[PDB]
């Protein structure tokens, strides 16, 4: 559906990769604190 | 530990599936 | 070369972001395990 | 403003995601270093 | 890891803002 | 691990040079 369409996409492929990222801060700050 | 792998599993699927959406819009373009 | 080829230029960015994600993903498993 | 100003907007998210990638790996490596 | 903490709070509101902005100009096209 | 480090290098300059091509790509426009 055009190139607005493929805008849409994108931005909704950022935000999903956004909530991974946020787990991924998640999981790092639980392991700093369980080591250090 | 139990919850993160479910978002992590659910978000994975999610981005996999735009990934690919975009790939077969972009083609068309 | 206009729109379409900077939608298909930040289509690639996602990908090979998504390809990094899923290596911090791998890794965080692996210390996640060792630890506990 | 725009398909183009939407362009901006998200070679920016993906930008700074970059950024938190980085950040990341860092982290995962500073773990894994003291860890193994 | 305090500067860590900072850039990831930085980085992560520079990215949520971001996709507010984007996601407030995809309603309008 | 010495794959991991070998993949995360590659990706990264992926990424880097496309993030880069955008910026030269997006100031034209």
């Amino acid at each position: 559906s055009g190139i607005v369409q493929q805008q849409n996409n994108l931005l909704r492929a950022i935000e999903a990769q956004q909530h991974l990222l946020q787990l991924t801060v998640w999981g790092i700050k639980q392991l700093q604190a369980r080591i250090l | 530990w139990e919850e993160w792998d479910k978002k992590i599993e659910e978000y994975t699927k999610k981005i996999e599936e735009l990934i690919k959406k975009s790939e077969e819009q972009q083609k068309k373009n």
